[PDB]
């Protein structure tokens, strides 16, 4: 079955291997979750990137 | 070469010889709203240099017993210069910010301020102490204006949440023995592309002394803290007459 | 009709079952998404972020909680003094409960990985000193003296322009994963003990405070993972929410 | 041309199915390099890893990172509402109930959602119904969704139950629990658990300070229910509603609630009894 | 038989479920269709059609409803006078309720798009005049005077052979969609205010009426869409239909 | 007077920005507006009274007895369609018995 | 299954992606609705087409 | 109507027929009637060993 | 819905039936296995001892 | 707070003993005659 694209997660699908029998995508299961991560935006949101070698303040 | 810095925007320039890098909130630079995300159809006004410049607000005094302060954005500037005027004349507003908090002491003082940006900083009341009273914060507390306000219970950020975890938000520390300022660049964050600069505060700036100020008597005791902020990529739409609230 | 046969499980409602349910609004289209900074995809992204450890979790602090966010160091009169101690167990009641890491791993039954505690010195610029920070893996209670603690994994910290130092609590376990440790049979999963000693002394010249504080920030390293999602003990609906 | 003056994100995504490996390392003795020293003032977390502080062996780590994907953390049905229709008392001897949709009444789910500032998702709602003592009887019920602006039923037989446009579900208390999928319905791009603002313009006199924090973009309307019949039903009814988030995205993590919840609509806390996030002990030098 | 397992939802009747049901008349064939003018496929086709706005919705009109279909203009004695005012909110109670657009969008929970109001002058051919029509986006209550209204989106209309003029109510919202506005929290979705002022004056020579009327027609523009189908408040079965 | 609606659009009356509108028009397709089950009749067979103590009822098919659905259909002059009829039955108080 | 063509909507199918298990087409679901429109027949049913540029009466 | 819930080590154990723990927002729970067939589920290998 | 018809055996629980049951912990991953001497696969391996 | 609205520099004491304020040429005329009280105040440059 080829459906209406109305799932909440489609701009950059956090899922991608779902099951469904209805014409509306949001009825689909959650599917297998992907393992993407980008910790840097939270752990290193600094302008000059501080290395783990020299002292962070030179 | 990481401790020295200069910020120049509009007709204003900031210098510092004891910095500790610069934070770009969530790794994103502010930017004007793109046509794919926009919804309002009127061509916006993007004043540029008259509003994307540094504004310095009233200074606070740090005492051995201070609890901490906070300011709301864009509340702080709704009545300052050309930025405020644009915020009043338009229904819609959107911008980012460069926040620069200043505080210098001497090599003999000590203390540490945590400077953080908390998106959607909703405040709570102590509920009449017992918790049986469903009280709410008055306008003056939720939108303190350019003077900012004082935290009554910093440990729970006057909102039932642990200060201990605030570092999960964009932040820097001003540790007197190390630096004398904090700089954070904040991009527009909201569930809508533009919004009212009067009814909705996108984020709050908290400055809390986690390690209390101390010094031997005889040393300068007036240690102020000054906040200088600059809107970035300020855009406005939905022009009409001026409204203050 | 097609021959079918109902099997056990029929009619049950499993709260974690990932199935398909009929849609209530046919042809409905959601508001388009727009770009918003700060998207997260995996809790691990957060666990890597340092948050404040309440090492100074004294009964006498409870009414002035802010004092729990940092502990002191001051001019010693005797050498080799112990400055502070606490367990490394992150899912256990204690100092770690104040960290986002601790709170989040309480939503999982097991964890695995190396931890990291970074100490920031907030004394005056004129203050100097060397501390010995040690991680004592399972087996030995709190080391009696610095000379005993010194035998474990440790870092000797020197105060200077670099305000901070990082102690690594390397994953040293028998099992691949640890369940949350607590007194009893589950002490089998304890991670160990962290101790902070005076390597030399907090020294300061005339004119500067003789007591200063240290803030401890903790987080997980890259080999950290959690498993077996569960409910946290850390929240309770003591009464109805109105 | 005759006026010259009239003329991004440094970090992105990677797929990490497994925890990082540990490379073997040996002793390092020298000047200049000093990975153990950090500067937390910058706002960054420490970049030091095991191999920099100790001698490590090689470890091929296959621990999965999948169970901590926000989707697996949230897609677990949780209780968001308990609705009751008793036959005797001041409650609802009317045979019907109109419930304003507000899911912040139960802590377990609420604390999990409040870990983030904004969330966008679809949801699976399951309706578990029975008598108050858990017994089941052959009673026919009707659940109806009344979006903002739709007429709310005023009685067990109001015309509104004709449900010609609103979606309704008819099920027996004896059938399994009804279950449906709901799309993302805010007029905004995401639901927001925190709205530091007011819903309208005007002076914000202390009389209407209950407006503070109320975001209309999260107000989804009313959920109505009734026993299907012109005559009153002899049975008290207990309806538990469970929600399972699916197809989820989340933005801006925040500190987790550390004081008991008092009200559905705000973060007010009991000021006379401010709990410490961590348990206490006698000395900082003793366990 | 094939192993199956009933899942939640089993036996329920969802009024909006789009499924397959057994046919009662096998081999039945409908009367063939024939061509009929006026087929519609989407409600939006209708929303683009101008219908009459009841700007003159006075309590004193209710018994002579016809008078509500048009409002007057007449020779002013003072300059800058306000002629009429009303909200642009199309799904709100008021003038818009008389339009097919208003009625239809009441069958949906949310809407988005620019609106259009066209004013037709029905005075005598000898009458002339200039009016200032303004749309004031959210924030400011009804403008006190023409000089304040003038600061918003507006059109200055001149009477002539072209009997009409079109005011555009451009979509200027914070959210991508608006739910129907009404007093209370939902005033957040108000669209704004339309005001009509005398730019110069209604002028007429000897021999022609000193008062005339204007009809206001309203409809949606091409970027208009609605979502979340719902029941309308505008019809009620007060009693049984026999 | 022509009978046509105004052809003016935003860009002609004001200065506009560019907006890439992705709002869907699907939910207003007549099919989604009508294909929602609505009540068209309530039939009763009571055991005592003047109603139908006969155990059977003959109902002349007329769906115009309930306003919600009727007003929606009367938006048009002619309609052609197929239909799904669902029959929900119970005792008058909502209880169910093996009948 | 290949069916009898007895759906009410086949002269110019307003649907086109339906599901069905019976020999009669009218038993099929409603399917995904198409997005065709022709507003001009209602908004501009005039003989000489009036442009949005010059005055509608010349 | 019954409810079976799995409470992993460290999760709050219900203390009453209506303890908050039954909200089961994260723990897996099964709701079934004594009249339905017997509930049945699959469990993975859970030891930390 | 698809035409089905329940056959005898419906609702029964056969202790030796080798079927599929819903998983209680979605996305869960077991502790990896490690090498352990002495694995057996068939009881016959033991009967020869 | 009023002065802050003009062209300015925020100076921080440190190893660099000095800072430079720029008084950019912001005039209506291409040249200014020497300003003094009276009609010639028209050519004033401004205030630091
Ligand atoms: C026929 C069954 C109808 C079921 C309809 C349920 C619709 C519920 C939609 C979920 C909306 C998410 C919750 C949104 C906002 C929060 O409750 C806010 N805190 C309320 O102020
Ligand atoms: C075994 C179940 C049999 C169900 C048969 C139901 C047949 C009903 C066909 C629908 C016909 C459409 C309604 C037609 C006309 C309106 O009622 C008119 N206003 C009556 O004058
Ligand atoms: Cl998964
Ligand atoms: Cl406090
Ligand atoms: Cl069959
Ligand atoms: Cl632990
Ligand atoms: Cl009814
Ligand atoms: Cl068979
Ligand atoms: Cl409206
Ligand atoms: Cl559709
Ligand atoms: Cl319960
Ligand atoms: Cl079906
Ligand atoms: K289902
Ligand atoms: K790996
Ligand atoms: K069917
Ligand atoms: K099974
Ligand atoms: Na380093």
């Amino acid at each position: 079955s080829h459906e209406n694209s109305n799932s909440a997660s489609e701009g950059s699908t956090i899922n991608y291997t779902t099951i469904n029998y209805y014409k509306d995508a949001y009825a689909a299961s959650a599917g297998r979750q992907d393992m993407s991560q980008d910790p840097k935006k939270f752990t290193d949101p600094v302008m000059d990137v501080i290395h783990e070698m020299a002292p962070p303040l030179k | 070469s990481d401790r020295v810095a200069q910020l120049t925007i509009g007709n204003s320039t900031i210098t510092t010889q004891e910095a500790a890098n610069i934070v770009i909130a969530y790794g994103e630079w502010p930017e004007y709203c793109p046509d794919t995300d926009a919804t309002a159809v009127d061509k916006p006004t993007r004043p540029d240099v008259s509003v994307n410049r540094f504004f310095t607000l009233d200074t606070k005094s740090w005492a051995k017993d201070s609890k901490g302060w906070y300011w709301k954005f864009p509340d702080v500037l709704t009545e300052v210069g050309v930025f405020g005027q644009n915020a009043q004349f338009h229904y819609l507003y959107r911008s980012g910010f460069c926040v620069h908090v200043q505080c210098n002491a001497s090599k003999f003082h000590q203390g540490a301020l945590l400077v953080a940006v908390l998106p959607e900083y909703v405040l709570g009341t102590i509920a009449g102490g017992t918790g049986n009273e469903n009280s709410h914060p008055p306008y003056a507390t939720t939108q303190p204006g350019q003077v900012g306000a004082v935290l009554t219970h910093p440990y729970v950020l006057d909102a039932g949440i642990p200060l201990s975890q605030l570092t999960v938000c964009p932040h820097q520390w001003i540790n007197l023995r190390t630096n004398n300022c904090a700089t954070i660049i904040v991009p527009y964050m909201n569930t809508v592309p533009f919004d009212s600069a009067l009814n909705h505060c996108n984020f709050g700036l908290l400055v809390i002394p986690v390690v209390p100020l101390d010094f031997n008597t005889g040393a300068t005791s007036e240690i102020p803290i000054t906040v200088t902020i600059a809107p970035m990529c300020a855009e406005f739409a939905g022009l009409r007459q001026a409204v203050k609230q | 009709g097609i021959p079918t046969e109902l099997k056990p499980g029929t009619n049950q409602f499993l709260t974690t079952d990932d199935g398909v349910s009929a849609p209530i609004l046919p042809g409905f289209h959601p508001t388009p998404p727009i770009h918003i900074p700060g998207e997260v995809h995996n809790l691990l992204e957060i666990c890597r972020v340092e948050t404040i450890l309440e090492v100074n979790n004294l009964k006498t602090n409870e009414t002035t909680p802010m004092q729990r966010l940092c502990f002191p160091v001051s001019v010693q009169s005797k050498t080799g003094e112990l400055c502070a101690a606490f367990r490394a167990d992150p899912g256990r009641d204690g100092p770690w409960q104040s960290t986002i890491l601790g709170q989040l791993c309480r939503y999982y039954t097991q964890w695995s990985g190396s931890l990291e505690v970074t100490f920031m010195f907030a004394g005056s610029f004129m203050a100097t000193g060397k501390m010995l920070i040690a991680y004592t893996p399972p087996g030995g209670n709190v080391p009696a003296d610095r000379i005993t603690a010194m035998l474990g994994t440790h870092v000797i910290w020197d105060f200077g322009l670099q305000s901070s130092v990082t102690l690594v609590v390397p994953w040293i376990s028998n099992t691949h994963y640890r369940a949350h440790a607590r007194a009893g049979y589950f002490d089998y999963y304890t991670t160990g003990i962290i101790t902070i000693w005076y390597q030399t002394n907090y020294v300061v010249p005339i004119g500067a405070p003789t007591t200063a504080y240290i803030v401890a920030l903790a987080a997980a390293q890259d080999n950290f993972t959690m498993k077996l999602c569960k409910d946290t003990e850390d929240i309770e609906q003591t009464a109805n929410i109105q | 041309d005759p006026i010259a003056d009239m003329i991004r994100s440094l970090t992105a995504l990677q797929v990490l199915p497994t925890a990082a490996n540990t490379e073997a390392s040996s002793h390092r003795l020298g000047t200049g390099v000093v990975p153990a020293l950090q500067a937390a003032e910058t706002g960054a977390s420490s970049n030091a890893s095991d191999k920099n502080l100790i001698e490590t062996r090689c470890v091929l780590n296959h621990h999965s990172t999948q169970e901590t994907a926000i989707g697996n953390f949230f897609s677990r049905a949780g209780l968001v509402s308990i609705i009751t229709m008793p036959t005797t008392g001041t409650q609802n001897t009317d045979g019907y109930v109109n419930w304003d949709i507000d899911l912040m009444g139960y802590a377990q789910l609420r604390r999990k959602c409040e870990l983030f500032t904004y969330m966008r998702f679809d949801a699976e709602f399951t309706f578990v119904v029975a008598k108050p003592n858990g017994e089941l009887v052959p009673q026919l019920l009707q659940y109806m969704y009344v979006p903002p602006g739709a007429p709310k039923p005023t009685s067990r037989d109001s015309f509104a139950w004709q449900t010609a446009t609103n979606p309704s579900v008819f099920v027996k208390m004896t059938d399994p629990p009804a279950q449906v999928s709901v799309p993302f319905m805010s007029p905004a791009s995401a639901y927001q658990w925190f709205y530091d603002g007011y819903p309208t313009f005007g002076e914000h006199l202390q009389a209407n300070d209950l407006d503070y924090g109320q975001c209309p973009n999260n107000m989804m309307g009313t959920f109505s229910i009734r026993t299907v019949g012109i005559e009153k039903s002899p049975h008290s009814i207990t309806l538990r509603v469970y929600m399972r988030i699916k197809h989820v995205r989340a933005w801006i993590p925040r500190p987790l609630r550390n004081q008991p919840y008092l009200f559905k609509t705000n973060p007010n806390y009991k000021g006379n009894d401010i709990k410490c996030t961590s348990t206490s002990r006698d000395k900082i030098t003793t366990l």
